[PDB]
């Protein structure tokens, strides 16, 4: 239980897992030529877990780079970090997917997936513990969309026993490229709701949000969302990247987060929030990193976990700090607010304690919550969805590559169902 | 804001407890079988003090003593009072009581029980007895084979006890009675008596040759409210107050309530929890109890006072709820969990 | 002179293992390189500190031990640790994946997997001994090892030494900190299939070592390791009489005789005192009258629980240090006219003594302070029930809504054996409560 | 209240004080039980792979 297998698929996907790079590269000390200069062996530790130790004792991330078109993975092989990455784990097609499920799963993707497979194959065969697989993408495309579920099914298949671990970024009208993005989500949230182990629901509504309302930018880029999303990406993976207590892993993970299979859908949240290039100064204390991490306007999904119940909750705090303070404000929310736990898992929140805080900050807090509310983007995307399907609008960009109407009733049907669990949980009482 | 549940939806007293609790402001009522609560307000029957102080992070408080049965159960006290040897078979307050098992089973007292029974008839003195379990199953008669008889009638088992045969009786009326107090221990075992106690009266005139008629010979409230006729006749609720019998006792005793009856209740309360304090106590425990008790008691034409039976869960007399319920938040409740007297402490340590 | 072979199990027995054998070292005068200078037999011998290590013929005394992680981390610090040198390689027994806290895939997935390979090197240090006697098994309740593994082990003992005598410490799951949301259900699985196989468990639940390391160390937030030296002093008081000349529990048998009359009722309290804070400036030495009355106070119980509300069946008091029967006898006496001590009606009131006159050995830079004496108390309570009860109400939470179950039954389980579990779980607290309970 | 069976030795000694008198599966269906359970295991990803091959 060492090895992860990092794959960034589309353009999301792509500029999301560069940025991943980025940070936490810094984070272990390796510069973006490979070579490593830090002051702490801390950082070296589990090295492994994310990279691969290669000739002159250089490390490489165990990164496979995936798009159906050449325009941005050319420009992270310009970027700060891309000479970092093994250039054969390049993997790419010319036609482009047109922000279309169909050609990224069915006929594009088709023609470019076995490439891929095979990168990832090599890529394992090497580990010396593979425990799974972590892909980086949104569903409102076609490659990251369409290409990314036909990845993770063919991954299922060759390697049904390891963990399958997603960062999937769900559209919305605030942050839109096209309007068929509900029929892209729609379409692989079935996949997902399948076909992997734990996701962490990353909304794009939610990230406008915290830009515009809580960081004053008043006219956010895809740059200010993705800060947000590769420090969510830091504070999820500090347990699995460096030593600890935990010792932690995506199974266990998953064994203590996933009280349902199905239900594996997580919020994230980070504290304290921060936009980029202001070097705020002040402490944070304690007991704001716990109520600022709980709060709704610090989650990156746009759900009211008020409206919810939490069938599990993760948390790790980062910096030099009280390990009894943190255990006092942890119980202090759960006693404080025992109405939103699910009184039939007993002792559902569990956190941990790293001593490295990340690039910038003193201390800072990331939460996984599995929560029933995460109910209300599903929710969300369905309504936009039977919108235009009730009209079979767009539907011909679909049907002129294969697809049948009736996959699309399928697939909003699994969504429906998926919502009709989540509220079966929220209103069951021990 | 503290948190409290609630087990026992049939009971008075913590029905106005929870009400009070709420209107503090500052204590926030949660689900049955939530179990991160500081204040359990439990159940009569199989309470799982088990569970209780296992919440890290939560001081946890119940509003019983495990172990108090012991003093609450007719049997129970009376092998507590013949086996403590801080109480005694020599105890001046207790009536003389045996303990006695059914037909069915075949330790029980009976051989024993009609051995001084019939010394009674060897000694010419009254020999009226009582039965009682823990107005049902109630019989007083001076043949033992008629209970004997009735006990095993009933499968349970029974205490048999001296009937109090001269018991002080008001005039006018010339009737029984016996008087309820309430007292509240708290989580560091003060014992506190409440000054507002309760006579029960009968409103029939006590008859000693007929003992079946049950009216004129106990004095509980639903008895008092179903076959007798005269109930409500001198007192409202078949209830006097205790500046009434005090007053009472003033003119037609030329005592006090006080020097004739309360100083003995108090060394009687007293005496009954100092016993069982090292069985029950929560001082060094992970979780805490308080209990409200009602004790009940007897006085004799020689204004003597007997004890016979703790109460464990009782109801207040309707008069008092409010400030009863206002005196267990205060000590009991407000003590341990402090936000933003109406009792008499019983205390003494004599030198000797 | 009869060995024993200790058996640890996962993270939690593997890491108190550590913290034992260290002690056992230094109360034995045993240096980490394996030598014993007080040791004149130079190549073997039948002293009783041969109970718990074997000789080499250059004077190496090895623990008769075998350390079992479905995983290397922590067995590797053990085979680069301070003790290095102490232990045979072929006793520390790795494997690459561990059980993700599921009972289920440590007993069945990964069990398989690697039982016959460890029951190979047991029978390595069985075949080193002239007469067997069984065996000490250290585990949790709560991990995916230590439950799971723990039992297939457990069945496996029985089938190859049946007529050997089997004891297991085992820690009982604590929230405060427990890794898992599932530990109740490993916890109960694993009671249920160990619980014919085990003569008697000495059960820690890691809440009351925790809190006794708050209130007594003044320690804010114990580690592990904190928590694994008290239970190593505890496990030590408990197995000294194996170790040490004595005529009290000289074998594994006289446990069960003495502390165990009903096969099913076989979980001991211990309670353990004084533990006494090492940065403490001043410290006014505590009497055997003192420490032999901590022994009745729940605050310094191994579990929390209330012996006043249930009845003993056995008490055994463990005495290490300045201590004289005459005292003892004046304490008990004392105690018993203040304290609730009943019986069941069908066992002898009394107590069992065993007096070893070396003081409590502490390891040098750890929180506990040297005492001039003290004494662990094994009562074998109905009270200890309550923990049973505590488990069995979070599974039954969790249960009712089939939660996290499919990770059990994906590794090849049938939802069957939960209930089966439960209902031994059940049939346990109705024993419990009949033998010392009225009605 | 007596005391009774009294040992001694350099090391320590031991008594007992008495205050009042008293008033398993085979190797095969072990192996069986493994095999079942990795049998349930192999049909539930055989059912898996079926369907990924739909
Ligand atoms: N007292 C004590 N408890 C521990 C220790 N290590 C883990 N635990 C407790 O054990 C439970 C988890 O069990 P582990 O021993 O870590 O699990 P394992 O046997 O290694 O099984 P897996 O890792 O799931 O394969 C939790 O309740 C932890 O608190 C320890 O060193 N000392
Ligand atoms: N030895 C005795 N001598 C004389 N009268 C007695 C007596 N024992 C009981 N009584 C009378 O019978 C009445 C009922 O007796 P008992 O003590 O059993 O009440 P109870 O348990 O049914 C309801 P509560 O808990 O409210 O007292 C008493 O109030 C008293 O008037
Ligand atoms: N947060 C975030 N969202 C993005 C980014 N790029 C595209 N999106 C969203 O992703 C969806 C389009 O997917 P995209 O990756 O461009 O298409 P693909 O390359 O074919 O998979 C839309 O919902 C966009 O709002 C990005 O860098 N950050
Ligand atoms: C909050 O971010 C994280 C917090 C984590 O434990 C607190 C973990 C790992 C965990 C682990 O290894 N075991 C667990 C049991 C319950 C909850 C989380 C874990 C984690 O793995 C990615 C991310
Ligand atoms: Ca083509
Ligand atoms: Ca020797
Ligand atoms: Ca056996
Ligand atoms: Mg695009
Ligand atoms: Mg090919
Ligand atoms: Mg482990």
């Amino acid at each position: 239980m060492r090895e992860i297998v990092h794959i960034q698929a589309g353009q999301c996907g792509n500029q999301i897992g560069a940025k991943f790079w980025e940070v936490i590269s810094d984070e272990h000390g390796i510069d973006p030529t490979g070579s490593y200069h830090g002051d702490s062996d801390l950082q070296l530790e589990r090295i492994n877990v994310y990279y691969n130790e290669a000739t002159g004792n250089k490390y490489v991330p165990r990164a496979i780079l995936v798009d159906l078109e050449p325009g941005t993975m050319d420009s992270v092989r310009s970027g700060p970090f891309g000479q970092i990455f093994r250039p054969d784990n390049f993997v790419f097609g010319q036609s482009g997917a047109g922000n279309n499920w169909a050609k990224g799963h069915y006929t594009e993707g088709a023609e470019l997936v076995d490439s891929v497979l095979d990168v990832v194959r090599k890529e394992s065969e090497s580990c010396d513990c593979l425990q799974g697989f972590q892909l980086t993408h949104s569903l409102g495309g076609g490659t990251g969309s369409g290409m990314g579920t036909l990845l993770i099914s063919k991954i299922r298949e060759e390697y049904p026993d390891r963990i399958m671990n997603t960062f999937s970024v769900m559209p919305s009208p605030k942050v839109s490229d096209t309007v068929v993005e509900p029929y892209n989500a729609t379409l692989s949230v079935h996949q997902l709701v399948e076909n992997t182990d734990e996701t962490y629901c990353i909304d794009n509504e939610a990230l406008y949000d915290i830009c515009f309302r809580t960081l004053k930018l008043t006219t956010p880029t895809y740059g200010d969302l993705n800060h947000l999303v590769s420090a969510t990406m830091s504070g999820v993976t500090t347990c699995l990247r460096f030593p600890g207590q935990l010792n932690a892993d995506l199974r266990k993970l998953a064994v203590n987060m996933v009280p349902f299979p199905r239900l594996h859908f997580f919020m994230p949240g980070f504290a304290p929030l921060t936009s980029r290039g202001s070097q705020q100064y002040r402490a944070l204390t304690v007991p704001e990193l716990t109520q600022q991490m709980f709060d709704s306007k610090n989650m990156m999904a746009a759900c009211d976990p008020r409206h919810g119940r939490y069938l599990t909750v993760a948390a790790i705090f980062r910096g030099r700090m009280s390990m009894k303070e943190v255990d006092e404000q942890m119980l202090n929310v759960q006693n404080k607010n025992s109405s939103y736990f699910v009184e039939w898992i007993p002792n559902n929140v569990k956190t941990a304690v790293c001593d490295i805080p990340p690039r910038g900050l003193k201390m800072s807090a990331t939460f996984i919550g599995n929560s029933t509310a995460i109910q209300e983007l599903f929710k969300r995307i369905s309504e936009q969805f039977t919108a235009m399907f009730r009209r079979k609008a767009f539907l011909h960009w679909y049907t002129g590559e294969g697809m049948d109407e009736m996959e699309f009733t399928e697939a909003e049907s699994n969504m429906n169902d998926l919502v009709s669990e989540y509220q079966q949980y929220q209103d069951a009482t021990a | 804001m503290y948190t409290f549940v609630v087990r026992d939806e049939n009971s008075s007293v913590y029905a106005e407890v929870s009400r009070l609790l709420l209107a503090t402001g500052q204590w926030k009522r949660l689900r049955k079988d939530n179990p991160r609560f500081n204040l359990m307000l439990g159940e009569r029957n199989r309470l799982p003090f088990g569970r209780l102080g296992h919440e890290p992070g939560l001081v946890q408080l119940v509003n019983y003593y495990r172990g108090a049965d012991k003093l609450c159960r007719k049997a129970s006290l009376v092998k507590l009072i013949k086996t403590s040897p801080e109480l005694s078979e020599s105890c001046t307050w207790f009536p003389e009581s045996y303990v006695i098992y059914p037909t069915n089973l075949k330790t029980d007292e009976r051989e024993v029980f009609l051995a001084a029974y019939n010394r009674r008839r060897e000694g010419r003195e009254g020999n009226v007895w009582i039965a009682k379990s823990s107005g049902e199953g109630i019989l007083i008669s001076s043949e033992a084979s008629e209970l004997l008889d009735f006990i095993d009638e009933q499968g349970q088992v029974h205490v048999i006890q001296k009937y109090l045969e001269k018991p002080l009786l008001l005039e006018p009326g010339h009737r029984k009675f016996d008087i309820r107090s309430w007292v509240l221990v708290d989580h560091l075992y003060n014992i506190y008596l409440y000054r507002e106690g309760v006579l029960r009266t009968s409103s029939e005139p006590y008859n000693s040759a007929n003992f079946q008629d049950k009216t004129c010979h106990l004095t509980n409230h639903c008895i008092q409210k179903e076959y007798s006729k005269n109930y409500g006749r001198y007192e409202e609720g078949n209830e006097m107050f205790f500046e009434e019998f005090n007053q009472y006792l003033m003119d037609a005793l030329n005592t006090t309530l006080e020097n004739s009856i309360l100083l003995q209740i108090k060394h009687i309360i007293r005496s009954c929890l100092m016993c069982i304090e090292p069985a029950i106590s929560t001082k060094h425990l992970h979780y805490q109890s308080f209990q409200l008790f009602g004790f009940d008691f007897m006085v004799d034409e020689e204004l003597k006072v007997w004890l016979i039976e703790v109460n464990g869960a009782p109801a207040c007399a309707q008069k008092l709820y409010a400030e009863l319920c206002q005196g267990i938040v205060d000590v009991a409740i407000s003590s341990v969990f402090p936000l933003a007297s109406i009792f008499i402490k019983l205390h003494h340590h004599h030198h000797h | 002179m009869r060995e024993c072979i200790s058996i640890h199990v996962g993270q939690a027995g593997v890491q108190i293992g550590n913290a034992c054998w260290e002690l056992y070292c230094l109360e034995h005068g045993i240096q980490p390189d394996g030598q014993m200078p007080s040791d004149k037999t130079i190549g073997g011998g039948d002293d009783s500190f041969n109970t718990f290590f074997s000789e080499t013929g250059a004077g190496k005394h090895v623990p008769r031990a075998v350390f079992v992680d479905l995983e290397p981390t922590v067995i590797d610090e053990v085979r680069t640790g301070t003790y290095r040198q102490l232990f045979h390689p072929e006793q520390l027994i790795t494997g690459k994946e561990d059980a993700a806290n599921n009972y289920a895939r440590g007993h069945y997935t990964i069990g398989k997997e690697i039982i016959d390979l460890v029951l190979d090197r047991i029978r390595k240090l069985a075949d080193q001994c002239t007469g067997l006697q069984g065996f000490l098994v250290f585990h949790s309740f709560g991990g995916g090892t230590g439950s799971g593994f723990t039992s297939l082990l457990m069945e496996r003992l029985s089938v190859d030494y049946g007529k050997k005598s089997k004891l297991e410490f085992s820690i009982y799951p604590a929230p405060q900190v427990s890794t898992a949301v599932v530990e109740p259900y490993n916890s109960i699985l694993t009671t249920h299939t160990t619980l014919e196989h085990s003569d008697c468990a000495f059960m820690v639940d890691n809440e009351a070592i925790y809190d006794i390391c708050r209130r007594n160390l003044d320690i804010e937030r114990p580690t592990y390791t904190n928590l694994n030296r008290l239970i190593s002093q505890i496990v030590s008081s408990i197995t000294a009489s194996l170790r040490f000349d004595g005529a009290l529990n000289v074998d594994l048998t006289e446990f069960q005789t003495n502390l165990v009359p009903y096969p099913r009722i076989h979980f001991p309290l211990a309670t353990y005192a004084p533990v006494i804070s090492a940065e403490k400036a001043y410290h006014e030495q505590l009497s055997v009258a003192e420490i032999t009355n901590a022994c009745f106070e729940p605050a310094n119980q191994m579990v929390k629980c209330d012996p006043r509300h249930g009845k003993y069946m056995a008490c055994c008091l463990l005495y290490r240090g300045d201590v004289v029967p005459k005292d003892v006898n004046a304490a008990i006496a004392t105690i018993k006219t203040k304290r609730s001590i009943q019986f069941v009606d069908w066992c002898p009131t009394g107590f069992k003594v065993g007096i070893n006159y070396q003081p409590p050995t502490v390891v040098p830079g750890g929180d506990l302070a040297k005492v001039q004496r003290a004494v662990c108390m094994l009562s074998n309570t109905t009270a200890i029930a309550e923990a049973w009860a505590r488990l069995d109400h979070k599974f039954d939470l969790m249960y009712a809504k089939r939660a996290f179950v499919h990770w059990y039954v994906g590794e090849g389980m049938e939802e069957g054996e939960f209930s089966e579990a439960r209902e031994d779980m059940a049939a346990l607290e109705k024993d419990y409560e009949e033998v010392g309970v009225d009605s | 209240m007596e005391v009774i069976e009294l040992n001694k030795c350099t090391s320590g000694q031991s008594f007992e004080v008495i205050l009042k008198p008293p008033s398993d599966p085979s190797l095969e269906e072990i192996q069986k039980k493994l095999e079942a359970a990795e049998e349930r295991r192999k049909y539930q990803e055989a059912e898996l792979l079926k369907h990924l091959a739909e």
